[PDB]
């Protein structure tokens, strides 16, 4: 996945 | 618009005239107002033309559609319900100004007699429907002449034919006192269209007959 | 069995979550301030909820973005319903409790965020300000001095443990928060207070030269 | 507004007048009231204008689907029975001022006798529909001068040239006596169209041939 | 039906009278207009008798799921939007003869100033409220006599005891001025009920002392 | 309110006054009434103002968004279609008074010969639609005012210049009969807003060019 | 009720009265009808006081809704149509008597000209609005009085405490032609209420103010009275 | 693995096209020839869209004829909604592709259909014929020249290139068309054209002693 | 393992976006030059959004045109609701990416496009063009100068690198762009611009002669 | 599958 802050 | 049927020794009889008017303006003077249904009941509907010819049409669906579903036809009396479930329904709109009275005649083919086996049977805007025994009835603005004459002339009918000059004398007498039914049209050979029903079914009565007796009723009040 | 899924979801979730950047929320002398590592100039980590409500996340974008915007709606509708003083940061924090618990059951994957829910003081007013921390699973924390979420939590604390101060200046909490997060310039930080000295509304990010002179 | 429409040995034509009106006011001088919704019928719709176009719109569209859906163009009948079903649908709109009466005239293909095939149906504003067998027929506002005046007229047609003839004198007459119905405009050269309908198809009169109607109508009356 | 509540320093203090009419007829003559809705609040509502009666219910009824969902009880701003939300949905029956108007008389514990913590909230047909300034409002048919004789008595409030009996005062002028409001019945010993409000919370004025008060104002009246 | 429309060879202009009023009392006197809906179609709408401006900026929104759907613009009969079915369900609404006429002028560039491609459409409150052939329209309640004095004024056109002077000469005559549409306020320096397309597209005509158009047009009258 | 807002060289600044009435009973005495929606914009609302209470309430509200879910304050031309769909949707209830005019007053922040960044927006009953180009208006039942007034003293509007005055003055004009609009009550001290929006934000005026501006006016009301005869006699 | 599940399908699908008759579209002079291999009489595989379209298939039957269904209800609502030219062949080809695309990923089995959507230009106007080509999959092929759909059509590909002539009259094209397609009598022919030179409506089938006498 | 099937939905994603055609969209003096190896003339991979917002895509077509029609009617909604001004390319990024993830997350299969979302300044206005892109996972990344979607990216990416230019005129931009596109004639690209000088709509098309004599 | 771009 991605988008993680 | 006026429709009359009567009952003869072995059949029944039903006739009607041919104008349709917009106000005192004549309109249509080829309207047919009686059809054959199935093979042996006859419906004519007086009032609005329109709403008699849609329910003519869905009535003899709506007969059809179950004699097919079932393999059997209906009773009379399963007829007749329809038919007044049909009336009661159009009550909304007949309050509207579209009121459609419709006239039943048929044979029954399960009587005990045979030569008693026709039925008259008459409606209201209710919705009500009642079986006449006196052997005639009439629908229209001038059903009550077309009865007041039948009950004088209703001695004279011993078979098909002398019961079908009785209906054409009662349409002429009917379009006689009413300025909204349509007498014999001579000059354009135009006459009231008539259906006779027995033991052998429903059939319609051909005009050169219906003209015949026209001309000699004429020639009679000549 | 529902002891293997609790601890898959668990670590699953936890395993999301430091998967990130990291946000410091302590309390100073004016209220609250939040720092967060935010390279992205249109995505935000914090944010308001209400008037005296403040907003923190750290984990994945767009669950939190989401859990936020309810966060707004409710707030809103409670304000409205009855009135704006009746909406607290408990209230806040039970709601996002209890969505995060029912998810975690619930739905097919847990959320990998993790929640803080800030409240300051009204105006004229005296009182603590009040921290809460909401994780996955759940569970509320009360925490009275200082939030570390995302990323190693454990030296960026150890840090805050050793430099924290009660009463500090604005100044001195953001150098204090900066050091601790280290272990950044402007074009990299998310800097937002809870000014408890506002009339009404006590959120105000802090950008541009106005950060640049503090730090 | 004046349509009229009359039957020819052989075919069928169709006219209608230019003219619109809001009040005493002249809004349109060149509106066109008559459609070729396919190859063989032609409706001509009288009343509000907005609802004449949309209804000669809805009705060509739905015809042309029901012909590609199935592959056959749908007989005379159904044809009457889809017009006759969107005039009775009409009828709440109608009685708020949005009264539209259509004419439609066609070439029935299935017809024993080629020189009999015209047809002329007329509809009423409660959906009922009349196959005219006078040969002709007209609706509008101007409808009864126009109808009086084929009356008389009618005994000279023999041939599609001669019908137009009529159809125009018809027209021009309901002009005359009616101040909704325009007459032929010589000024700005603005002349009633009309369509002709036989067995090769329904095509449009071209305007030289009503002009030049018009005028022999106009010398021969001065 | 006439409904008065005033301010008094450390307090507020609401009356009101026991008649109920139908037309002309006497149909009630102890009749309760004043509820407690809770610990700090009182509600008088004039109009149709059962609809203020159903008002009042379902207003507690709601305050107290509120107090016991939460765990905390709404601000005095959150009860008077309240009030106005159900006195605006009440409108379409309002037309059509089901009127009822509350006032609502509190005292606010989160208050700056305890002496000036009483509150006064009038509300109209349309569901929109006013906090009184002047420290006095009447509600009901009686409610423009009842409201001057407390202009021109409202020097005289001190304390508790002179409110509650300026209170009544202008509940007997307003009964005296009005034939659908009923005044201090001696015969059968029917007097106003009053609520005084305080930092102690909400109670029930005793009859005894009413009628002490209206007796003295009657002696006072026939000179 | 007057909204006028003229053809020129080689395009089309549109202009409109600037007062809007609230029975007798003067409310409005920068209004601007004429739209520039797309790269070359202008609308002017009649009536009440809020309803013109919502339905000019819904028009507008759904003409963008099929453009930008299909990518393609809408045929202008399209585009009539779909303000002639803005207008006919507007109908329940303007009966209470939020009435509202539009009012269309355009620039074909799909039509055949360049010098004949403007178009100008004119709608009544039914939501029927009429193309205008005569050269020259126009909508509020000093429209007839405005109509009767380009048809005198319409042999001078000749290019975009003189349409934009006749155009702006029946706006004030339309002021200069009717009390609700306003003049060129020379005390303001206020002046009518007129819209130009042609093959570029359309634009908007500066306010110096109708200053000096309107100060000419006085000075001839006084 | 009477409500004006006017544009000075800076800013803008609105103003309104504080009398409610049913019929001819005078039922409120200080009421506030000049609401602070948010930081640069002010929203006055004239007819019934509920539905205008109502209406401020919800439009603030909408608009801080909507600037804390994206993260930007709406443009002023979105704030116009969102207040422009409330009076619309709010039609068919003021055509039962619950009518509500708002008028709306702000500071454009994205304009070119700093000095003309101040905005005024009339809205009718039908939801229709325009944005006012003469630099002043009104609404309420005193709005065509104090309008006249505006149009005579609005030469003298040089900042914002000139701007101020003459909104003031108008109010007083108005309160003085209309029975429903109150006029300054020095037995009680109550005085009208005014917003005043500059580049710094909105910000309310304080009460001492206009006490002493409407003390002025009447001063100057009451000697021009003494000076002046009708015509030779008095 | 959804990747063989995938094959499978386009397997099952390509047979499926394969037991169908094969169908020739070529564009001429006049506009653009429908030939088809039908021996039913009642059974049709060439029909009208709309007034310049026309549509042509092979495959399951009871699957590209409601697909044909459905696009004549698509083109009949877009003319009545904005304008009967607003209609063009290119929306209905994207329409039907859209419309196989997510039926051959959603529904268990995908259609056994080609489709050819053909369009000509309207009464006096000058532009080339336009071919589409539709697949199971959902994805449009753009054909200059002719199409060819249904049963073997590598051979009939190879004799109509090697025969294809552009601007050829209608005799000599469906004499082409039949050498390519016998690679037959009117008993087993289904010939119909979009004849650019009518007015409005294009699409007219050649049957009987006109289409023997043609061939 | 999901966490495993999900590297095999990612490879899926990958592999259907770089089985597709190359789509370059890079920032110059005018605004955002689009340039894409389109063989097709009826299909398109660029589009308007809304006045100052354009559109570039790559990847399965029957995905992508769905989001761009998604992405015109929220822009649309948006722009009717408030105001045309209050639309920003930010928003549109946004509702993109959290489509994207709930589609990745929730659907059986991924949707194997690459999205671009550009904007330019208003009228009058001085700003920089951002560039915006978006992947099948839902992360949008902030492009400064150039943003290169499907096919083989790296070796475009690279001569992009060197060959930048900013404040480039758009004839120079477009050599650039083609030059590092190859490692075409005007029958395979399509061209369009967001050209920040248009008064309100800033797109438009650059096909025929003027892209012939532009190249 | 197909109808890649």
């Amino acid at each position: 996945l991605g988008q993680y802050l | 618009t006026t429709i009359v049927a009567l009952k003869y020794p072995g059949g029944v009889v039903m006739a009607g005239d041919r104008r349709s008017t917009q106000g005192n303006m004549i309109s249509g003077r080829d309207v047919r107002k009686v059809y054959i249904t199935d093979d042996y009941t006859a419906t004519g509907i007086a009032g609005t033309a329109a709403v008699a010819v849609e329910f003519a049409r869905l009535y003899a669906v709506e007969l059809e559609h179950y004699e097919k579903l079932e393999g059997v036809p209906l009773t009379f009396a399963g007829k007749i319900n329809r038919l007044a479930i049909m009336v009661r329904g159009n009550l909304a709109a007949a309050m509207q100004g579209l009121l459609a009275l419709p006239l039943l005649a048929g044979y029954d083919i399960h009587a005990s007699d045979p030569q008693s086996a026709g039925r008259i049977v008459s409606f209201d805007a209710a919705g009500g429907w009642n079986i006449e025994e006196e052997g005639y009835q009439a629908v229209g603005s001038g059903s009550l002449f077309a009865k007041s004459s039948m009950k004088k002339l209703y001695s004279q009918v011993t078979d098909g034919d002398s019961g079908l000059r009785v209906a054409v004398e009662a349409l002429y007498d009917a379009a006689d006192d009413d300025s909204a039914t349509g007498g014999p049209d001579l000059v354009r050979g135009i006459f009231p269209t008539a259906v006779i029903i027995d033991a052998d079914g429903a059939v319609d009565v051909p005009e050169s007959r219906i003209a015949e007796l026209a001309r000699a009723i004429i020639e009679s009040r000549s | 069995s529902p002891e293997q899924a609790m601890r898959e979801r668990s670590e699953l979730a936890r395993k999301g979550i430091a998967r990130a950047k990291s946000v410091v929320a302590l309390a100073y002398a004016g209220g609250v301030l939040f720092v967060a590592e935010n390279p992205s100039r249109s995505l935000q980590k914090i944010s308001e909820l209400y008037d005296r409500v403040g907003f923190a996340a750290a984990g994945k974008f767009n669950e939190f973005d989401n859990l936020r915007r309810g966060g707004i709606q409710f707030a809103d509708t409670r304000g409205y319903a009855y009135d704006r003083r009746d909406v607290t940061g408990r209230q806040l924090a039970n709601v996002y409790a209890q969505t995060l618990g029912t998810i975690f059951t619930e739905q097919a994957k847990p959320y990998e965020v993790e929640l803080c829910v800030a409240e300051v003081a009204h105006y004229g007013e005296t009182k603590r300000p009040e921290l809460y921390r909401i994780t996955y699973d759940g569970s509320i924390a009360d925490e009275p001095h200082f939030v570390v979420m995302g990323g190693t939590t454990e030296p960026i604390a150890n840090a805050l443990k050793e430099s924290y101060a009660e009463n500090a200046s604005l100044t001195d909490a953001l150098r204090i928060a900066v050091a601790a997060l280290r272990a950044l310039g402007v074009a990299s930080l998310e800097v937002a207070v809870l000014d408890a000295n506002r009339p009404r509304r006590a959120f105000r990010r802090i950008t541009g030269s106005a950060l640049q002179a503090l730090l």
